[PDB]
């Protein structure tokens, strides 16, 4: 299995989306939260399933996103659900690698914050590959803008660098939202094509979206 | 979680912790007070661990003044550091009233020191219950216990102890009233015995003591040939 | 007992101190305050948030405070922690007359009390102070003078600042439309009118949900002066006469 | 209603609906003891009375006892757990040896019984510590204000009290005694003896011998608090 | 008094406060520092000028002794504190010892009072990172940075604080002995490594300079842009 | 929750192991003792070339004739160090003699687990020190070698190993030592040994190195002099 | 020893819960009111007693300070009397030193100062009591308030304790900055009557007022006669 | 789970167990023995080490002229205690110009070990002890165990393994009153043996002896001074 770690809004839904659609297995995706079920023994009947359905199914791919809604360090000092949480968890360790021979079936993962899983999870059989997942740097936020920006009628004074330039530390979502805001405000002044203003505006706009404690920490 | 200090009330209005500690006091030997006219008379029944013990190990009645007894029963080192307490609160006494300790006095000091155990987190409930006995030319012969919750009452006859009920129900047959030391003493080996239990424990030695006008208000160790012979008739009355 | 430690001064496991971003948090939610550093005074700008018809006019103020001659402070967060750094301030400020005979410079106390502060949230298992400060105030060292300080300790000068209730807003205009070293008294009290009526959404400067203070030097003394009713009122009518005629 | 919010329940803190419950609970440990007691307030003379349960024929029923002097003429009765009781009364007999020292004259009962209340406060605000589980009564005479009967509890709270009745059976005596108080005075003279003997047999429901209660009186002609014998007791035992 | 036990030990031997206080270390600006045959250089990030700060007010290369200077990254509170405390024990040691206070001697200090918090009852260790520069009486170029567990070491060269380690990276490739015959090719070689993060310059730097007997150089917005330019 | 003074179901406090636990952390320390003296060894660790290695004070002498060697925490050392020679200096000022090897050990041992939470000082220490020492040294009765552990536990060695590698680091140092080493046969397999541990090839920038005989004091030894040992080494 | 902790802890919402919890106390107790006439400032409060067993006259709600400044309060009974003898402690300070009769502002000042330091010191908890204080110094009326948090408000009018949200309606409807001191004392009295549960009978109300003559308790005989009306 | 936290905190059973954890932090040391006679008492103790190059750790210790213990647990707390025991001795001699009674110490030393069981925070005394002394009343053993509980033996063994010494020892328990020093000696270095596992011998290096006696000061025979014991057995 292959475990997708980094930071949010940096391309691992993605691009197992992109082996998914580009491969010839059945491919099926679980949210981490829609394993969490509110009749006791729910949880385990559905990861049960999840994994026998996809021997029927010939070769087949598994991508559990946002795992770490499920799969959490474990401390025992806990009560409430929680248990119910780390009994799913257990089924699904067995799952992955167990007594019986899991057949032709792979195991793709995601997790924002994996510090938090639990050892016996992404241990070596059961999760060999573990790739991180860093931002871009200086040039992937030129070829992501160039993808987004890609349909859509622009003004001949972009400049698009003049974005790119500042180390704003911009995320590949960020990106996708200053694009789909800069159009947005396009649209609303009539005008049949997007000009650098407002572009500029837009990414003011949406890094508004940080806060936090400026001189805290720092 | 309602159990972890002094310092919380159960639901129902218990401190728990004191009720633990006065557990633990049901789990040491038993031991016995009786009062008659000439005074006090103490007898306990000390359990011998293994054979390697001197006799007189871990004696279990004190002399906290030179008229005052004091027998207990539980943790050991509580014993002793209420022990010591106890010692210097006479002492005390001596030196600022000028003269013995009153009985009474001395057993209220000593509960209130205990009961000051069984508010605070910071510290912990003694676990041991204890009971003094003094007799003066004035006061007359008293006995006395306190309990880890820092209660004081009067007796005319108490087991503090494992074998604390059955020894109520044989002490409760004297009529204590109206004999001396000397009698009580066997009487209290014979209740000693009588409580004894030769399935669980191997065998003990007894501690006996008295304080009376046989001692002009000193309490001390009885001494042996009266021990030796009131232990014999404890013998033979257990058939 | 380690029962019920609260633990307001140890480390996070990403190296941030929690109760101090919880501090912080509290500020965002009191009244705003507003700096502007004119060229021939300082401004404070907060607003009066205790608007009832019942309550009583007391003092010369409500949230402004005097802390030596030549020096003044507005505050956000709780009240009675702004009354406890206050009277601290005042004791520094007559500690360092009293050895020096001279009035206490400006980030010298600011730096004094953040220390007190910063002390505060390193050792002793206390809360910390939720109470940010604005200051303002003139020494012969660096003239008229606009400070700040946060839960942390961290204090700045600045040239036009927006501690509390919608900070980025503020600021964000404050950005916008500040003149740096090309201001008067006047414009910046104007500055202050427009950039408040913006952030206090509910209704319009009514005159009395807001507070103003000026720190001047005039006969070569300082003076501090908090704004009466009918000079408020008057400077709110030209602010809406203005944009009137922009329109 | 009933939320908690972390260790509400387990230190002197505010639950969400501003309750102490540890003081709650505490006014819940006077009721461990089994017993009961009654004040009354009459014309010229105070009265409080209490049970003696002698659990067997081992103790000395000399010694067991809830019945205590503060001074020579303030006495009281303390009802609940036996060492947090004697704990207060020797706290009360501290502070009135100190009023007088201090001050040069006894020690009215209010101020007493504020004092120990206060005490009592410390204990409830700061949580290192639990509230006491014991109350008291107090009865004496003032100069110019009469007999009075005065009580406090574990939270600190000091009311003054016309016909009085703490221990497990609060409710049904205190009852009984509101009707008697509307009756006509409350009991109009030292006979008031005969209206708590009553009460009490009547609430516990126990028709009393001479030698299981103990009584305490103070009387205008005689400030000093006395505490009833058992021939007089006795002798007002036959009377009704 | 609070006598409670902050930092304390855990399973496979880690002090998880002092860790954390890295952690904390690691968001702070980049700082950095090389060493030359004649000067020392420091190099710091500013965030951004804000355009409503007053950047005299945020300064953060600071002077502990006349021949002694220090710069920090992680928190700010923590490195007043042991600004403060570096700056009274540099004045007592010159008072007592009557000679000029020597860099490994202040850095010592500091170190072990970042220790003494680190163990002690009741006390956050500091979050904070230093690097203290300077020359001794002797005149002999100096550079020590100071972590806070309480260790320090002595550097040809060294970054400390948010991208520490790229930065690491291209001084370790590129410190050789040209680099350090000029002056200018020193000032430039710290201008170039910062330039590895930062993204305006000239408008995103602050530069310190340091020479024999010639006291602390800042160096102003136009002449670093000059500098940069002549890089360029 | 789990004071730092507690018992494990075992019987052991659990500070002290964790602390027992640090000691894997640091590099690998070795000390022989022979007729002729005690050698010290040690390795730097030079994480980067960046920084000066003779900058890493890892042995320092307590007096003339003692020397430490050191594993662990660099900055829990510093506070045993001072106490060792503070009392060092202290019995040759009341004494006029020359502090023993035992009884300094003995000291900075008793220094070691005076921590807790309740009622000790303003500002006691609160862990234990997380450091495991080597002191070695001539004392009037010959050379000695004795070793520390953060359990306040010290006894006297013939030959010991501290560090990361400390295991197998024994192993050889069992199979080689003898009864009648020689001073520079002991540097030359101490040498050896801890060639044989480290990752990076041995230098004479990367070790320090340390003996004391009874004629010369505590003696550091000179890179040019690390050179000399190691060629043949 | 005694915890050397702070009990009342910021929330990641950055709310002090335990003195919200407080003021739910303050909340849930008997009513309470005061008014500041032109020429008087008038407290009253409500003191209904459990069973006809108890004194009216054994304690008191309303307590003066000095001669001429008094509280009365709403919440906890054994915190209201804490507070009371603080208070008049630091009256008897302020007096010491400057021999003259301490100002109410400054008097509200330092007891709220004093509820500050439970609210941040340790092992310790929010007093669950509100006061509101009256006096007359410099021939001026002055009524305030002050609560667990330690913050104090001046009030022209203000009724506190429980049901207090249609009492300050009541008292919004009926100010008038005229006011005399007869006609503010009956408004108060009706105050307390807009939610009561029974007859107000002279036995189970207390009132204190202040003037130039100085803040005196009112005899049940004057509450009776005023009540007349 | 939570009843095993704190030392002041009762379980519901009557039982403080960080009270009888220290006690297993007792039994997991080395072995050790006490005798007495009508003329002497013996204490036969036996040391290990961690490696084979190490030395054997020191388990006899000096306490005054009259007396002596023998350790087995954490060495700092023994450490600590014979502190206390040698500053209560010399207290004993400067006031009143005489050893102080057996007796008394042994109860100084229980009341000193009581105060940290009954304390919030702090912990029991992780070391068990076996004094041995002299006083006017003639020889005397005493054993402490982590439970300020002190106990008058006349024969005992604490520490690992040590059940079957304790059943040797109350095996000949008549003859230990009228016997020799010699045999005496030989009583206590049998049970010690007893002890040992299997494959394991007494041998100089494992080995050290205490006695006091009438007109004999406490002395402590080890290494070779131990042979002429041995050699006999
Ligand atoms: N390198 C990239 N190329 C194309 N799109 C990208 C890239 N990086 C990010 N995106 C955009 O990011 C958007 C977010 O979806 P994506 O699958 O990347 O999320 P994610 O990284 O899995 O997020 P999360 O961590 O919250 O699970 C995608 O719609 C895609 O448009
Ligand atoms: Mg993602």
């Amino acid at each position: 299995g292959v475990i997708l770690y980094g930071p949010p809004g940096t391309g691992k839904t993605l691009l197992a989306k992109a082996v998914a659609n580009q491969t010839s297995a059945t491919f099926l995706r679980v949210v981490g939260s829609e394993l969490i079920q509110k009749y006791l023994g729910d949880g385990p009947k559905l990861v049960r399933e999840l994994f026998r359905v996809a021997e029927e199914h010939a070769p087949s791919i598994v991508f559990i996103d946002e795992i770490d809604a499920i799969g959490t360090k474990r401390y025992d000092s806990n009560s409430g659900g929680e248990r119910e949480i780390q009994r799913t968890m257990l089924e699904l360790l067995n799952q992955l690698d167990g007594f019986d021979s899991r057949g032709d079936v792979k195991v793709i993962m995601a997790t924002n914050r994996i510090e938090t899983l639990d050892p016996a999870l992404i241990r070596p059989g059961r999760i060999d590959r573990k790739i991180e997942f860093p931002l871009p740097d200086e040039k992937t936020k030129k070829r992501i803008f160039q993808i987004h920006t890609s349909r859509m009628t622009l003004a001949d004074d972009v400049t698009l660098d003049d974005l790119i330039m500042a180390k704003d530390d911009l995320s590949g979502a960020d990106i996708k939202a200053i694009c789909t805001e800069a159009g947005l405000m396009a649209l609303r002044e009539r005008r049949m094509k997007v000009t650098n203003e407002d572009f500029k505006k837009s990414k003011e706009n949406v890094l508004y979206k940080k806060q936090e404690g400026t001189p805290e920490g720092l | 979680g309602y159990d972890l200090s002094a310092s919380t009330f159960s639901p129902d209005g218990r401190v728990f912790q004191v009720e633990y500690a006065m557990k633990a006091v049901e789990n040491s030997s038993t031991a016995i007070g009786i009062r008659c006219k000439d005074g006090v008379v103490f007898g306990v029944e000390k359990l011998v661990l293994s054979k390697l013990y001197e006799e007189g190990s871990n004696k279990r009645l004190f002399n906290v003044d030179r008229h005052v007894g004091m027998a207990v029963a539980g943790l050991l080192a509580d014993a002793r550091s209420l022990a010591d307490i106890a010692r210097e609160e006479a002492s005390n006494f001596r030196s600022n009233f000028g003269y013995n300790i009153p009985l009474k006095h001395l057993a209220d000091r000593v509960a209130m020191y205990v009961h000051a155990y069984t508010l605070y987190s910071a510290v912990r409930p003694f676990g041991c219950s204890f009971m003094l006995g003094s007799y003066s030319v004035n006061d007359g012969a008293q006995l006395y216990m306190i309990d880890p919750s820092g209660v004081s009452y009067g007796y005319w006859g108490c087991a503090i102890g494992k074998a604390r009920q059955a020894a109520k129900t044989e002490i409760e047959k004297l009529q204590m009233k109206e004999m001396t030391c000397r009698d009580i003493v066997k009487e209290v080996a014979k209740i000693i015995y009588i409580v004894h239990d030769e399935v669980k424990d191997k065998a003990f030695e007894l501690e006996l003591s008295w304080v009376g006008e046989l001692t002009n208000g000193r309490h001390e160790i009885v001494p042996k040939d009266i021990r030796e012979e009131a232990e014999k008739y404890a013998k033979e009355s257990l058939k | 007992s380690r029962r019920y430690d609260s633990r307001t001064t140890i480390f996070s496991p990403e190296g941030r101190l929690y109760q101090v971003e919880y501090a912080m948090e509290a500020i965002g939610h009191a009244g705003t305050c507003l700096g502007i550093l004119a060229n021939d005074g300082v401004l404070l700008a907060a607003e009066r948030r205790n608007i009832h018809k019942l309550l009583d006019e007391v003092f010369f103020s409500e949230k402004i405070y005097k802390l030596n001659e030549d020096m003044a402070c507005s505050v956000a967060g709780i009240t009675s922690d702004a009354n406890v750094l206050t009277n601290e301030l005042r004791l520094i400020a007559q500690r360092y007359l009293l050895q020096y005979q001279e009035p206490i410079p400006c980030e010298q106390l600011v730096t004094a009390l953040c220390d007190i502060k910063q002390a505060y949230t390193q050792f002793g298992g206390k809360r910390p102070f939720g109470v940010s400060l604005l200051y303002i105030g003139w020494d012969k060292h660096y003239g008229f003078q606009l400070y700040q300080s946060d839960p942390s300790g961290n204090y700045g000068g600045w040239k036009a600042t927006c501690i509390g209730n919608n900070s980025a807003a503020a600021v964000s205009m404050l950005k916008q439309d500040y003149k740096e070293g090309e201001m008067t008294l006047k414009s910046a009290l104007a500055l202050a009118i427009k950039v408040l009526n913006k952030t206090m959404d509910v209704s319009k400067l009514s005159a009395e949900k807001v507070e103003i203070a000026t720190l001047t030097r005039e006969n070569g003394k300082t003076v501090i002066r908090v704004l009466k009713q009918k000079e408020v009122e008057q400077l709110i009518k030209k602010h809406e006469e203005e944009e009137a005629k922009a329109e | 209603r009933g939320s908690s919010a972390g260790f509400d329940r387990h230190i002197t803190i505010f639950s969400p609906e501003g309750r102490l419950y540890q003081v709650e609970y505490a006014f819940k440990a006077i009721n461990q003891g089994g017993l009961t007691s009654v004040a009354v307030r009459g014309k010229d003379c105070a009265v409080i009375v209490t049970q003696k349960k002698v659990p067997d024929k081992l103790l000395d029923s000399s010694t067991v006892t809830h019945l205590f002097k503060i001074t020579e003429n303030i006495g009281c009765v303390m009802t609940g757990m036996t060492a947090d009781s004697r704990s207060q009364v020797q706290r009360a007999r501290y502070e009135a040896a100190n009023w007088k020292y201090k001050y040069g004259y006894e020690i009215p009962v209010d101020m007493l019984c504020k004092r120990i209340a206060d005490i009592s406060q410390v204990y409830t605000q700061n949580a290192e510590m639990r509230p006491l589980g014991c109350c008291m009564i107090l009865i004496g005479i003032d100069e110019e204000q009469g007999p009075q009967v005065y009580k406090c509890d574990p939270a600190g709270y000091y009311c003054g009290f016309k016909a009085t009745a703490a221990g497990v059976k609060q409710t049904e005596s205190t009852s009984f005694l509101e009707k008697k108080v509307k009756k006509k005075f409350d009991w109009t003279f030292e006979q008031t003896v005969e209206t708590a003997i009553t009460c009490l047999s009547t609430v516990l429901s126990i028709d009393f011998k001479p030698s299981e209660i103990e009584v305490g009186v103070v009387t205008v002609e005689n400030p000093k608090f006395r505490i009833l014998t058992e021939a007089e007791i006795d002798a007002h035992l036959v009377a009704l | 008094s609070y006598d409670r036990a902050i930092t304390v030990f855990s399973p496979d031997g880690h002090l998880f406060q002092v860790e954390y206080a890295q952690e904390a270390v690691k968001k702070g600006s980049t700082a950095v520092g090389v060493r030359g045959r004649d000067i020392v250089v420091l190099g710091v990030e500013k965030k951004s000028v804000a355009k409503l700060q007053d950047e005299r007010t945020v300064r953060k290369i600071c002077a502990l002794d006349d021949n002694v200077c220090m710069a920090f990254a992680g928190l700010t509170a923590d490195a007043r504190i042991v600004i403060n405390r570096a700056r009274v024990e540099c004045q007592s040691h010159r008072l007592t010892v009557e000679d000029p206070v020597t860099v490994e001697y202040i850095t010592r200090y500091i170190a072990s009072l970042k220790q003494r918090y680190t163990q002690s009852n009741g006390r956050r260790p500091f979050g904070i990172s230093a690097l203290i520069v300077g020359f001794d009486f002797d005149g002999t170029p100096r550079l020590y940075q100071t972590d806070p567990s309480g260790t320090y070491h002595a550097w040809k060269a060294n970054a400390i604080g948010r991208g520490a380690k790229s930065v690491r990276e291209f001084l370790e490739k590129n410190y050789t002995d040209e680099a350090i015959e000029t002056d200018d090719l020193t000032i430039k070689l710290v201008i170039k490594a910062l330039l590895e993060v930062v993204q305006s310059g000239g408008k995103n730097i602050e530069l310190a300079v340091m020479r024999r007997d010639q006291s602390l150089k800042i160096l102003n917005p136009e002449e670093i842009e000059k500098y940069v330019a002549e890089i360029e | 929750y789990r004071g730092v003074n507690t018992f494990s179901p075992e019987g052991r406090l659990f500070q002290v192991e964790y602390a027992i636990e640090a000691i894997k952390l640091g590099s690998t320390a070795i000390g022989i003792q022979t007729s002729e003296g005690v050698c010290l060894a040690v390795e730097k660790r030079i994480t980067s070339p960046l920084m000066e290695p003779s900058s890493i004070e890892k042995i320092v002498e307590i007096d003339a004739h003692i020397g430490c060697a050191m594993s662990g925490l660099i900055a829990d050392a510093k506070t045993l160090i001072d106490k060792a020679r503070v009392e060092t200096q202290n019995h040759w000022f009341t004494y006029n003699e020359t502090m023993t090897v035992e009884s300094v050990t003995q000291a900075v041992s008793n220094l070691a687990l005076q921590f807790g939470e309740e009622d000790a000082d303003p500002g006691a220490m609160s862990r234990p020190f997380g450091v495991a020492l080597l002191f070695g040294g001539v004392d009037e009765k010959g050379p000695q070698l004795f070793h520390m552990d953060p359990s306040g536990t010290f006894v006297q060695c013939d030959a010991r190993a501290i560090g990361s590698a400390s295991e197998g680091a024994q192993s050889s140092l069992q199979e080689v030592y003898h009864k009648s080493m020689t001073l520079k046969e002991a540097i030359k397999s101490s040498l050896i040994i801890l060639k044989q541990v480290m990752e990076e090839k041995l230098n004479a920038t990367n070790i320090e190195l340390a003996t004391v005989q009874p004629g010369q004091n505590f003696h550091m030894f000179t890179k040019e002099e690390l050179e000399e040992v190691i060629k043949d080494i | 020893r005694g915890y050397s902790f702070s009990l009342t802890t910021f929330s990641p919402s950055g709310k002090l819960v335990q003195i919200e919890y407080a003021l739910a106390a303050v909340a849930g107790g008997a009513p309470s009111v005061g008014i500041k006439a032109a020429n008087g400032v008038v407290l009253a409060t409500e003191k209904k007693q459990k069973s006809i067993l108890y004194d009216e006259r054994s304690v008191h709600k309303v307590e003066p300070i000095t001669k001429h400044i008094g509280l009365v309060y709403s919440g906890m009974g054994p915190d209201y009397r804490v507070l009371v003898h603080r208070a008049r402690k630091l009256a008897q300070q302020y007096y010491l030193v400057y021999q003259e009769p301490i100002p109410t502002a400054q008097l509200v000042q330092r007891v709220a100062s004093v509820m500050q330091e439970y609210t941040q010191s340790g092992g310790v908890r929010p007093f669950g009591v509100s006061l509101l204080i009256c006096g007359w110094n410099e021939g001026r009326p002055y009524l305030f308030q002050s609560d667990p948090s330690g913050a104090y408000f001046a009030w022209k009018a203000t009724a506190m304790g429980k049901n207090y949200v249609n009492g300050k309606t009541f008292l919004e409807k009926r100010y008038n900055e005229d006011l005399e001191l007869e006609d503010a004392i009956h408004t108060a009295i009706l105050t307390l009557k807009e939610s009561f549960e029974g007859q107000m009978t002279e036995d189970n109300i207390e009132v204190g007022i202040c003037n130039e003559a100085g803040f005196r308790r009112l005899t049940p005989t004057e509450v009776k006669d005023y009540l007349a009306a | 789970n939570q009843y095993d936290n704190d030392v002041t905190v009762w379980s519901p059973q009557g039982r403080i167990h960080q009270i009888e954890y220290a006690m297993e932090a007792v039994k997991q040391g080395s072995a050790t023995v006490g005798l007495k006679s009508k003329t002497h008492a013996v204490l036969v103790a036996l040391k290990r080490a961690q490696s084979e190059l190490a030395a054997h750790q020191k388990k006899i210790l000096h306490v005054d002229n009259h007396i002596g213990i023998s350790i087995a647990g954490l060495t700092a707390d023994a450490r600590l205690l014979c502190n206390f025991m040698r500053q209560e001795c010399l207290d004993s001699r400067f006031v009143f110009d005489r050893p102080l009674p057996v007796s008394r110490l042994v109860s100084l030393i229980g009341s000193k070990t009581q105060i940290p069981t009954q304390r919030y925070g702090r912990r029991p005394y992780g070391v068990g002890l076996l004094i041995a002394g002299y006083d006017d009343m003639g020889p005397h053993i005493f054993q402490t165990c982590p439970s300020a509980n002190y106990f008058d033996c006349r024969a005992m063994s604490i520490g690992a393994r040590s059940q079957s010494a304790r059943t040797y020892l109350e095996r000949h328990m008549s003859e230990f009153m009228e016997c020799n020093l010699n045999e005496l000696v030989k009583h206590g270095l049998r049970a010690l043996r007893e002890t040992l596992p299997a494959e394991q011998d007494l041998t100089t290096k494992n080995v050290s002896i205490g006695i006091v006696g009438k007109d004999l000061e406490f002395t402590i025979y080890d290494d070779d001074d131990v042979s002429p014991f041995l050699e006999g057995l």
